[PDB]
């Protein structure tokens, strides 16, 4: 999320794939 | 003209500083828009319009 962002959603975008993005502060959440 | 057509819309503009390297036109107006200071995602909410 530090070098994405987020904007608009899945439906409009041409070609748009399926990934996981990784959240720094996920792991944080864990301890 | 022809040849630096093709470069221009298959290559970006990377074939004037070295090897033809390919991007797609989705990628190069989204690409030249953060070079004037649009935001790229300005390009795909509208790329029919």
């Amino acid at each position: 999320t530090d070098n994405t962002f987020v904007s608009g959603n899945c439906d409009v975008v041409i070609g748009i794939v399926n990934n996981t993005v990784y959240d720094p502060l996920q792991p944080e959440l864990d301890s | 003209t022809s040849a630096l057509l093709a470069g221009t819309i298959t290559s970006g503009w990377t074939f004037g500083a070295g090897a033809a390297l390919q991007i797609p036109f989705a990628m190069q107006m989204a690409y030249r828009f953060n070079g004037i200071g649009v935001t790229q995602n300005v390009l795909y909410e509208n790329q029919k319009l």
